[PDB]
């Protein structure tokens, strides 16, 4: 459940979600 | 009888992420990474022992190789980790 | 003249134009000129023969005729391009 | 009357094998002699680096809604952390791909 | 003969965003095997190849070409262009030290 | 008043300094810079003279190679004047920056 | 106020603009912009901190207080910048 | 203090190739550094070659393979020759 | 009788010391054992490379009206040779300078 080990290094959080949406490109796609 | 690092990497993974698995290719990559870091640190410590006319490799040579190869906060956190492991191993 | 040679010489042309275009798309390239592909084929051939010569040297040191994956890993490692996922 | 044998990893409080690291140091042609605390220290450093990359890769797998770490998650974890990126700058991870980024001059408009 | 043609550049941006997400090899396996065998028969005759050796060669070659294309794109952007040219590849390999 | 056009003196200096072999940075300012950089790591550091000379020779070698790649970047951008973005591009492609 | 600080902090300004111009002349540069010198001082400082930090690590391993030239050669060789002419 | 170096051997090789040409001390330091660097490179590559093949000894085959790996092109091709006959001449004597 | 103690360098017809190379290979932590022909081969290779640089450096000293090889002549000999510029391509020679090279764009147009 809860991890027994963590990191003491002061890293910033990183969004690792590499899923992309082409909704900002619908101007030259369907509109 | 393949002499890998897979079970120890698995135990470390269950320490940091108890409900996350790992594929075979990722395990091979992790084993290659551990072997690469081992040979880098051991080669740097061997060079450090040869530079100082010393016939032995101690924890000081490993510590200096860690501070030479690892950058930034990785270096000092690995030094703290290895130092407290050596302290725990000596006292007991 | 139905008979010809079994060997093939245009195997560098097997690295086709859309393959180089896909490799440039992975590199973030938006527009590609038409003279890119021959230069890319020459660069790939130079890199491949540099790796393959060292791998073949590692193979003949072991008195073998089979180029294993470990020889390729060592050949890439010596020139400063460490590759993971095959050394274990 | 031999005592109950315990591993050196349990003495050092580690998970990585101290005895295997000591045997690889002794047979690796690095020096004539190997000290006692050197395999303990090196196993601790290797275990810490494995812990850092495995935690970052588990975070990468969680952010992509997956329960198993694949080479893509390891590549994303390594390349998104700059200290691990420059530790493995000349290192190619197979089936890892690249970081998704596009240069700002290639974007169409505002 | 259909309407609603796409602007030149947004399709390329779609393939940029698509191929940077995926991780598969972008070169077909059999032409790469033929290329590796053709290059390798110059150095030594009667050479056998493991499949994992050719796969490692393909992974390394694709990574090298992708990194070179990133440096080439930086070269082309530096010259106030968006099209890559052979002089951009030449400058990237010269600065990298391959041509130096 | 005798004058030279802008550029022939630059070509004369390029021909002069590519023939010479001495170091182009003075000894004491480089030694002071080395001591200032070194005192941020360990206090009370002594220095051999040959250590400062080796650090110097490495520094001019690195900067001359960087300026060569910077000139290649400037020529590739259809310019004869080097810019800080040429140094940034040279260090980026070389791999030192990113 | 005749008294001031004994230590000097502007030793990066001791690498003067004519010195950077001479380095660019040895590099073959014909024309130099005015913002080149600050960037050159920055990259020289970054290179010097890297080499000096590795050399200080090599010094501190040997339990010494002075920095020898051989430690500098070790620090440069560890960064893939091997230097001939100072021993080794 | 007896400090060993490659000074006299580099000097007599120089007298072979250029009998009327001298050399400075800095150039001898550079030549000594070159010989030490090439010795370290070839010996390290031969050590790695012996380690990958699970061999406990370094022979002339390992040195030959290390020379073929490290030395670029025709510089290898003559040197592989230049070593080999020397070994052959050693076989003619010891 | 002990056959007057003929050295291995004279047996191999070399000028580089075979015995010193053997002692440096044995004490250099490279392998458990060192073969007999390995120091002969390594000394011959080192002697050939030394002769190859020294011949070109003597030619560079003769072309500059000098009877003494300085670091500048070594740098000119190394950088002007195509295959010696790949063996020492990541190597700085102190007091060596650079090759005189000006790009053709920067030349004046007549």
């Amino acid at each position: 459940k809860i991890p027994t080990r963590f990191s003491n290094r002061q890293n910033k959080t990183v969004n690792y979600n590499i899923d992309y949406s082409d909704d900002d490109l619908l101007e030259s796609e369907d509109d | 009888r393949k002499e890998s690092y897979a079970i120890y990497v698995y135990k470390v993974l269950k320490q940091v992420h108890p409900d996350t698995g790992i594929s075979c290719k990722a395990m091979s990559i992790m084993n290659s990474f551990v072997n690469d870091v081992f040979e880098r640190i051991a080669g740097e410590a061997s060079r450090l022992a040869h530079y100082n006319k010393r016939s032995t490799i101690t924890s000081r040579e490993i510590q200096t190789a860690v501070r030479l190869l690892l950058p930034g906060e990785l270096a000092k956190h690995a030094v703290s980790e290895g130092t407290k492991a050596v302290t725990k191993y000596t006292s007991a | 003249a139905k008979r010809h040679r079994k060997v093939l010489r245009d195997n560098i042309q097997g690295i086709t134009k859309p393959a180089i275009r896909r490799l440039a798309r992975r590199g973030g390239v938006k527009r590609i000129s038409g003279l890119i592909y021959e230069e890319t084929r020459g660069v790939l051939k130079v890199f491949l023969e540099n790796v393959i010569r060292d791998a073949v040297t590692y193979t003949e040191h072991a008195k073998r005729k089979t180029v294993t994956a470990m020889d390729v890993v060592y050949a890439l490692k010596r020139q400063g391009r460490t590759l993971y996922g095959f050394g274990g | 009357t031999r005592a109950k044998a315990k591993t050196r990893s349990s003495r050092a409080g580690l998970q990585f094998p101290v005895g295997r690291v000591h045997r690889l140091l002794r047979k690796g042609n690095y020096a004539e002699r190997v000290g006692a605390g050197a395999p303990v220290y090196l196993a601790a450093v290797l275990e810490y680096l494995t812990a850092e990359i495995l935690e970052l890769a588990g975070n990468a797998a969680r952010d992509n809604k997956k329960t198993r770490i694949i080479p893509r998650h390891l590549q994303l974890a390594v390349r998104n952390d700059e200290e691990l990126n420059k530790l493995l700058g000349r290192v190619t991870i197979a089936q890892g791909g690249v970081l998704p980024n596009i240069q700002s001059v290639l974007l169409p408009k505002k | 003969k259909k309407p609603h043609r796409y602007r030149p550049g947004t399709v390329a941006l779609r393939e940029i965003r698509r191929y940077q997400k995926s991780t598969e090899l972008l070169i077909r396996k059999l032409p790469f095997q033929r290329l590796v065998r053709e290059i390798a028969q110059d150095f030594k005759t009667d050479l056998r190849f493991q499949s994992s050796a050719v796969m490692a060669l393909q992974e390394a070659s694709e990574a090298y070409l992708v990194a070179l294309f990133e440096d080439t794109n930086l070269c082309a952007i530096h010259a106030k262009r968006v099209t890559i040219m052979p002089k951009d590849i030449q400058l990237a390999r010269r600065i990298r030290g391959e041509r130096a």
